[PDB]
């Protein structure tokens, strides 16, 4: 609101999904001259679909170009690692066309 | 401690005290006079000896400690901080004659030299709680005379007198400190 | 796939017995309090005097 | 041209004041918005509201009440309630910090900063009044702010106005049921404060009304609102003669001429009848004789005291309904006849009787039903000394070794004030014992 | 109005807050982004007690996070609801305390505390009407037991008339995780007794016992234990945020519970607690609420309450309920157990009612009891402390940082004196 140049900011962060136990990790890389305490955003833990629920995420619930609800926040997944592409084509799960970040 | 400090310091043999009493009841003669004596090395031991329960150590320590307090002079002020632990533990020994004797010793300490009450004021927390429990306890014989005040074992009256004399010398903050520590105390 | 999906990430970071309590005990409306049960009812100049005497043994609670 | 001013202090005072003000509005036909409806009129005559309300010139009315508190929770709740449009919104005085059951806090630390505003409001309200009858003051005694503020207000008023009559409707702590642990201290201090400053005090403890609600209303899980409704009905029965036509009217000034034999003894205990539900009330006669017998039945006393343990000094009792003076006199004859009720020797007759024509009103959604005849009785009797004795013993147990005393010492009150209240209650006990002996 | 700020330090207190804050947020309907999505209008009326307003309409907890090692706070930030905290209030060191009370109270903490003192001063000055402060810490750890205690002393020096609250997790001798626990526990309690206005003691061992016996759950965890502590904390101040028959704030509890200034160590408990299987079958009534209130196994402490006599008890109820049955049950509990209640305080129970239930419960109860049963806790702590100190074991690390053994001796003397004075009123008779 008070920033003269900007009215809406964009935070970029990377997502890891461990295949050993289905746990999820989120962290945002540091950017110079940002003035934001940037580091780990979500600990290594399972994340339920909704708050106060026991229904967790699985690997088939993740895709590119989609919105994901993490603790009432809505992330937009825009791009995926190359290794994930081979993993998903091996498992038989299709992907959509990845775009670039606004 | 397994063995009393005054015991292992008397069989030590370096005491300048010797009873050798030829008088009314008892007395003690000293091979060293106090102005040569160093109080730092001795007064903590003498106050420690008050805890002892078996003869002749009680009488020896009592007489030595009281005469040190009487004729020490200004030197008592310097050795004040070290004396707090023995007087606390002797009071905690919860024995009635030991409390009576140490109670008299505290009185004579406070009245012995000037400018010591204020220095002792920070230290009520160590010494008052033991007196707190037994302030309430007292004898109620009724109408009859009590013949026993010749010697002083009435713990309630003695502690009340000690609080009075203590407050008379402590200063302004002494009253609030002692009221904080013991609730039933009453202003004088 | 019975008890060896287990690991340190998943097991400790999962609350066990203190998640949402079971239903049929959730049923209170937080906004609805006293002085509003009665003093915030409505009030009316003329009361409704109709009273019913059911032929049923009154339930005990 | 006759009016009274109502003062509420403490959370209990507010929770009984709102209850009685609902009853007053329903009885006078005033909508909760404060406006009398253009149509649908239920109240004949004029200036009937003038006892408790004052005309704004065109339309609604404002009550002659003031609310005092130091904790804003209940004040905010009432200002958010449906009676928001009714009260003047700057006579609901609210503080910032609660006294937290500490009488010293409410009498010496934070009440002194609110007392000036309260007295200014009192002067402003009294200036409108022209035929001021007196003040009613409501406060639960087992609370720090209630007790301290009540004491301070009575102290200021007794010197500001002088001879104006004041009535304190105190709720003393129950014999063994209690909500707090420090309440004996502030109760004793407050009674010492108000003894030499209140003209009439009413006993309103909790166990008695609890047992009344259990036995008669057949309610096993009652709440404070039903209690407050009972006290509200008592207030209405007390003051209905002041503003409503009757065969034998009784004024508030006609209490300090009938019920206080000596200046010291001005604590009275009440009773009210009938207490019966609409599922139950309609099979009996509800006749004057049986209702006045239930009135003097000892288990129906409004306060937990046994009248059989002492003599009766005076009894002022008011009927409202279609009662007949012959019937009332016949019933008083039987009451004087009966065995277990005996009066003090130097009082040949001890009854004051009042009669009022219109029956008491009922609150919708309440507990009570509608009856022609209701009796509200106020008695001064020698039996009241037992509560003073037991609270004295409870105070003694804690003061024996000076427990809880430093939280009162640290708020500016000296040490010796407690013993002043102690000796005052001892003197009161000796006074009761001395008066109670025959000649 | 009459609001409370939050200050927590050490990894233990950080984990405590890491649950307490989303407990409060779920009670008040606050989303992890700080935007209100609640249902009841009462959820915002007293929102000023714990939350400050920011531009854009969001709310921020008024919590101050301190630690001498940054890993714990960097982990709690990634936790759920971790973004609520303002990044300004985080204060952390770069060295760590090494579980060393001397190093966390003399060398590093004294230097570091300037910034956290400035920020807490700013927070206290900002609020309209300060009621008091609350701290959560464990006495088995160096940085906690040192910095928290020095902070308590500093804050008390500047705000003598405010409320000071502390939730202390004291080290039990059975489930011990650190060799040097007795030293810092004793040194900490010495300072805490003369500064804290009220302290509530919690044991991990009692937490495990409750989880294993009452809940009958297979895998207890620090999450469950922290949730216990969080519910217990919220129950104390819920009636301050919500209306009731008898609202009772911290000052009222303090007046009604503490007979003498040096006795402000309480034990707490929560009801009801039932297993998942039997949660449906039980029918919530005030009688079972009270019998689980006063049950010995339900208390949050390893101290046995029937080994001593209650100085006083206090209960805070949540939910719509009639007062007659409440106080009648209280009277019945007194008449049935007169032997455990001290005789020179008649009617030594306070009862308070709050109309708003916790999220999802028909009725709830928080109990706080001051009794003589806590003497044995200090007894075993002092026993272990003196067993270690007689040989001067582990003492050089502490004495190499400017403090001497006279401090330990005086701390032990004061600690034992507190034990004796606390035992005194147990045997007092009228
Ligand atoms: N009859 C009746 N008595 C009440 C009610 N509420 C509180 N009380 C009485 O008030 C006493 C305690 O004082 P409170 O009125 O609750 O509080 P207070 O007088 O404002 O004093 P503080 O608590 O410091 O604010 C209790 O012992 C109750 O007996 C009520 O709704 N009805
Ligand atoms: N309740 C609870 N206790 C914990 C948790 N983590 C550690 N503890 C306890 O804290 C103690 C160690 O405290 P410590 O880390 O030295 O405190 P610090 O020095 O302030 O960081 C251990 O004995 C544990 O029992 C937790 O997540 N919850
Ligand atoms: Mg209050």
């Amino acid at each position: 609101v008070e920033n003269p140049y900007e009215n809406y900011r964009i935070r970029k962060c990377t997502l890891y999904y461990y295949l050993s136990d289905g746990t999820i990790h989120v962290n945002e890389p540091k950017i110079m001259n940002s003035g934001i305490e940037q580091g780990v955003f979500i600990k290594r833990q399972q994340i339920p679909k909704q708050l106060n629920s026991t229904d967790y995420y699985t690997w088939e619930d993740l895709n590119v170009g989609i919105n994901i609800n993490l603790f009432e926040r809505v992330f937009r997944i825009v791009d995926c690692d190359s290794f994930t592409k081979e993993f998903f084509v091996y498992m038989g799960k299709k992907m959509n066309s990845p775009e670039r970040v606004p | 401690v397994e063995i009393n400090l005054f015991k292992k310091y008397y069989d030590r043999g370096d005491l300048p005290i010797a009873v050798n009493f030829h008088g009314a009841h008892r007395k003690i003669s000293w091979k060293l006079e106090p102005e040569l004596l160093d109080y730092h090395l001795y007064l903590p031991i003498f106050f420690e000896g008050l805890r002892e329960t078996e003869e002749p150590y009680k009488f020896l320590a009592d007489q030595g400690c009281e005469e040190l307090l009487a004729r020490g002079g200004a030197k008592i002020f310097a050795v004040l901080p070290q004396l707090i632990i023995p007087i606390k533990k002797a009071l905690s020994t919860k024995s009635h004659p030991i409390m009576c004797t140490t109670l008299k010793k505290i009185q004579k300490l406070v009245t012995s030299s000037d400018m010591i009450g204020e220095a002792l004021v920070p230290y009520y927390r160590q010494i008052l709680p033991v007196m707190n429990m037994f302030k309430n306890k007292r004898l109620n014989i009724g109408d009859h005379i009590d013949y026993s005040q010749r010697k002083n074992e009435n713990l309630s009256d003695l502690i009340q007198e000690t609080l009075e004399i203590l407050e008379k010398y402590g200063g302004e903050d002494a009253y609030i400190n002692i009221k904080y520590m013991i609730p039933t105390y009453e202003s004088c | 796939s019975k008890k060896t999906i287990l690991s340190g990430f998943m097991k400790n970071n999962s609350i066990v017995g203190f998640k949402e309590c079971l239903d049929s005990q959730l049923q209170l409306k937080d906004s609805k309090s006293e002085y509003n049960d009665k003093f915030q009812s409505k009030n009316r100049i003329h009361r409704d005097t109709s009273i019913f005497h059911i032929r049923n043994k009154s339930q005990i609670i | 041209m006759r009016e009274v001013i109502s003062i509420h202090v403490g959370q209990g005072g507010i929770q009984v004041g709102n209850a009685c003000w609902e009853l007053f509005c329903l009885e006078h036909g005033i909508q909760p918005d404060g406006q009398m409806p253009s149509d649908k009129t239920i109240g004949g005559g004029d200036d009937a509201f003038n006892t408790f309300f004052s005309e704004t010139g065109a339309g609604k009315h404002v009550p002659r009440a003031v609310f005092l508190d130091l904790e804003p929770t209940v004040i905010d709740e009432v200002r958010t309630g449906t009676y928001r449009q009714l009260f003047h919104p700057e006579q609901l005085i609210s503080g910032k910090e609660d006294a937290a059951n500490n009488f010293a806090r409410g009498h010496y630390t934070i009440g002194k900063e609110i007392v000036d505003l309260c007295l200014d409001r009192i002067r402003k309200l009294a200036d409108n009044c022209t035929g001021l009858q007196g003040f009613l003051v409501f406060n639960s005694v087992g609370g720090g702010t209630g007790s301290g503020l009540g004491s301070l207000l009575l102290e200021r008023l007794s010197v500001d106005y002088g001879k104006k009559s004041k009535l304190g409707f105190t709720i003393y702590p129950s014999p063994q049921v209690s909500t707090a642990v420090v309440e004996p201290y502030n109760s004793i201090l407050s009674t010492h404060s108000l003894l030499e400053h209140t003209d009439v005090a009413v006993m309103l403890d909790n166990e008695a009304i609890y047992d009344i609600c259990r036995r008669n209303l057949d309610i096993e899980r009652p709440t404070y609102t039903n209690l407050n409704r009972l006290i509200a009905q008592v207030i209405s029965s007390l003051t209905a003669s002041l503003r409503f036509d009757g065969a034998l009217n009784v004024d508030i000034t006609e209490f300090q001429t009938n019920l206080v034999p000596y200046p010291r003894i001005h604590f009275m205990l009440s009773s009210y009848a009938p207490i019966i539900s609409a599922e139950k009330a309609y099979h009996e006669q509800l006749s004057v004789a049986e209702i006045t017998n239930s009135a003097f039945e000892p288990a129906n006393m409004m306060a937990k005291c046994d009248p059989r343990h002492g003599k009766y000094m005076a009894c002022s009792m008011m009927y409202r309904g279609d009662v007949v003076p012959k019937d009332v006199n016949a019933s008083i004859a039987t009451i004087k006849t009966k065995r277990t009720i005996q009066f003090v020797d130097w009082c040949p007759t001890g009854f004051k009787v009042g009669i009022n024509y219109q029956p008491p009103t009922v609150v919708p959604g309440g507990d009570l039903a509608k009856v022609m005849r209701a009796v509200c009785m106020i008695s001064n009797s020698t039996a009241i000394a037992e509560v003073f004795s037991r609270l004295d013993h409870k105070f003694d147990l804690m003061y024996a070794k000076r427990a809880f005393v430093h939280w009162y010492v640290g708020e500016g009150m000296e040490e010796g004030e407690f013993s002043e209240a102690r000796e005052d209650l001892a003197a009161l006990e000796k006074d009761y014992e001395e008066v109670g002996i025959e000649t | 109005m009459r609001e409370i700020v939050h200050i927590q330090g050490g990894q233990c207190g950080n984990q405590i807050g890491a649950k307490f804050w989303e407990v409060i947020s779920d009670e008040h309907g606050i989303d992890p982004t700080g935007t209100y999505h609640g249902d009841s209008d009462l959820q915002l009326e007293r929102i000023n007690v714990y939350y400050n307003e920011a531009t854009g309409g969001r709310y921020v907890p008024r919590a101050i996070l301190m630690d001498l090692e940054p890993g714990t706070m960097d982990s709690v930030r990634a936790g759920p609801f971790g973004q609520l905290f303002r990044p300004d209030n985080f204060v952390f060191g770069q060295t760590g305390a090494g579980n060393n009370w001397a190093k966390g109270h003399y060398t590093e903490g004294a230097e570091l505390i300037d910034s956290v003192l400035d920020v807490v001063r700013k927070e206290a000055e900002g609020c309209d009407c300060l009621q008091g402060f609350q701290i959560t810490h464990s006495l088995g750890g160096g940085t906690g037991s040192g910095m928290g205690t020095l902070l308590i002393s500093k804050v008390r020096e500047e705000y003598p008339d405010r409320i000071m609250e502390t939730f202390s997790v004291v080290p039990s001798p059975k489930v011990s995780d650190t060799v040097v626990e007795p030293y810092n526990a004793t040194l900490s309690v010495h300072q805490l007794v003369e500064n804290a206005d009220e302290c509530m003691v919690i044991d991990n061992e009692a937490l495990y016992d409750i989880c294993f016996r009452t809940l009958k759950l297979t895998t207890p965890t620090y999450g469950d234990l922290n949730h216990l502590v969080s519910a217990a904390m919220s129950g104390v101040t819920c009636c301050l945020r919500f209306p009731g028959q008898l609202n009772s704030d911290l000052r009222k509890l303090a007046v009604n519970l503490i007979p003498f200034p040096r006795l402000h160590f309480f034990m707490i408990g929560f009801a009801p607690l039932t297993s998942r299987g039997s949660q449906q079958y039980r029918a919530l009534t005030v009688p079972e609420l009270t019998q689980q209130m006063f049950d010995a196994k339900n208390m949050m402490c390893a101290a046995d309450p029937r080994h001593g006599r209650y100085l006083t008890a206090s209960a805070l109820f949540r939910g719509r309920m009639s007062t007659k049955e409440v106080d009648e049950q209280m009277l019945n509990v007194q008449n049935k157990n007169s032997s455990y209640f001290v005789e020179w305080i008649p009617n030594n129970i306070k009862s308070s009612i709050c109309d708003i239930p916790p999220k999802g419960l028909k009725m709830a109860v928080t109990f706080v009891g001051n009794s003589t049963a806590i003497q044995e806790m200090f007894k075993r702590v002092a026993e272990q402390f003196t067993a270690m100190f007689r040989r001067k074991a582990f003492l050089h690390w502490y004495t190499g940082e400017g403090m001497d053994e006279m401090e330990f001796t005086e701390a032990e003397s004061n600690m034992n004196d507190l034990v004796s004075e606390y035992q005194q009123y147990q045997d007092a008779t009228a």
